[PDB]
């Protein structure tokens, strides 16, 4: 059975406090020697332990962030929260609850809820194709400036899927950005259209982006 | 405040490859009663951590018979015998005997294969882009081995350190290579003085670097 679960807010704007629940399934902090704990994962980074609590109500938090940090459980309903206090862009990460049975360490983790502290408004993406300069032919498109993560591309609607390789996204400024290349034979484009497909959930924005050959402009 | 120290940071194995991993603390991790809490962590790609070897030796459940945990006092390491699909992605060593509770550096378990140049493809700033007022300029290093690889960006010769943006792919699930993106992003008035964009690219492959440019005349 065993599964933890972490409710979070997901998103929030800096100096505001973090609340965050793992409900959990298969075990009771009622037990003898039973605790829950908490970790963080910043986006793509090694893993950082914040604080726990045991069946006994005996909390220990990391000496590193302390006086932010708040845990305590609700043996009842089988609940435990932590709470930080006043966050910033340091705090964006993904945090998991794990279960520590008996001894010292953590057996069973939680899918993990992730969340992201900034002062960013909802934007959605600027899809931008990226034809070649003025056999093989090799495609871009660059997604930019758009709030929150994630945003999902794709070619063809799908049906180009050999050669492809999305990047991950990375924080441009206030907002993220991300690319994609496409290779295709050198007669399969042009002469076949190539068209990017990029979705916003978060701004509910769908776009396609024919991607057709670079032209001249003088000004 | 133990500090944990893996080694080494990538590991290149084939499959069915013999593969240890080294862990190394600052100090004893030898908990008051007796126990010694070394654990060893397994984290897919985009899934949370699971444990595979707790109190140095012992195996977790549905652990193989593969995997081996040794060590005492400083140095710890985990074998992994025979390679599997399975069996790759990043590893963590983790102590449970000092508060704070501290985790590794972390190792990435990875395929290594047969040396591969990169594709470089340079993609001047789209008119789509002009007419909005940016001008990003993305360079793409395609299917190369080792993951290890330097950019250098030359605006009419001379070097550019500051606006550079750069993603890594993980390895190919099929030609098991490393991409990367390369953003040097620039104002349209910036961009509207300069004609020479060089992506210069450094890999083992070849001793001379991998030159890809365009001028801002025709395009």
């Amino acid at each position: 059975q065993v599964t933890l679960k972490e409710s979070g807010p997901g998103i929030l704007q800096p100096s505001q406090t973090l609340s965050l629940t793992c409900s959990f399934s298969g075990f009771s902090l009622s037990t003898y020697g039973i605790g829950v704990g908490w970790i963080r994962q910043p986006s793509g980074k090694g893993l950082e332990w914040l604080a726990h609590i045991w069946w006994n109500d005996n909390k220990y938090y990391n000496i590193a962030l302390r006086s932010r940090l708040t845990i305590s459980k609700d043996t009842s309903n089988n609940q435990v929260f932590l709470k930080i206090a006043s966050v910033d862009t340091a705090d964006t990460a993904t945090y998991y609850c794990a279960r520590i049975p008996d001894d010292h360490y953590f057996d069973y983790w939680g899918q993990g809820t992730t969340l992201t502290v900034s002062s960013a408004k909802t934007t959605a993406p600027s899809v931008y194709p990226l034809a070649p300069v003025c056999s093989s032919v090799t495609l871009g498109c660059l997604v930019k400036g758009y709030f929150p993560e994630p945003v999902t591309l794709t070619w063809n609607s799908g049906s180009l899927s050999s050669g492809v390789h999305t990047f991950p996204a990375v924080l441009q400024s206030d907002l993220y950005t991300l690319s994609s290349s496409v290779t295709v034979t050198s007669s399969t484009w042009p002469s076949q259209s190539i068209t990017c497909n990029v979705a916003h959930p978060a701004s509910s924005t769908k776009v396609d982006k024919k991607i057709e050959p670079r032209g001249p402009t003088i000004k | 405040d133990v500090l944990m120290t893996q080694t080494p940071l990538s590991l290149p194995v084939s499959l069915g490859d013999q593969a240890s991993i080294s862990c190394r603390s600052s100090q004893s991790i030898v908990h008051s009663n007796g126990n010694t809490y070394l654990e060893w962590y397994l984290q897919k790609p985009g899934q949370s951590p699971k444990l595979l070897i707790y109190k140095v030796s012992n195996r977790f459940s549905g652990v193989p018979d593969r995997f081996s945990g040794s060590g005492s006092g400083t140095d710890f390491t985990l074998k992994i015998s025979r390679v599997e699909a399975e069996d790759l992605g990043v590893y963590y060593c983790f102590q449970g005997s000092h508060v704070p509770w501290t985790f590794g550096g972390g190792t990435k378990l990875e395929i290594k294969r047969a040396d591969a140049a990169p594709t470089v493809s340079i993609f001047p700033p789209s008119s789509e882009q002009l007419t909005s007022g940016g001008a990003s300029v993305v360079c793409f290093l395609n299917n190369f081995y080792p993951k290890d690889i330097n950019v250098k960006w030359k605006i009419d010769g001379s070097e550019r350190q500051n606006g550079v943006l750069n993603s890594w792919t993980d390895q190919d699930s099929k030609d098991s290579t490393y991409s990367m993106s390369s953003t040097l992003t620039l104002t349209k008035d910036e961009y509207e003085r300069h004609n020479s964009y060089t992506c210069e690219a450094t890999h083992k492959t070849s001793t001379s670097p991998i030159v890809k440019s365009f001028n801002r005349n025709e395009c």
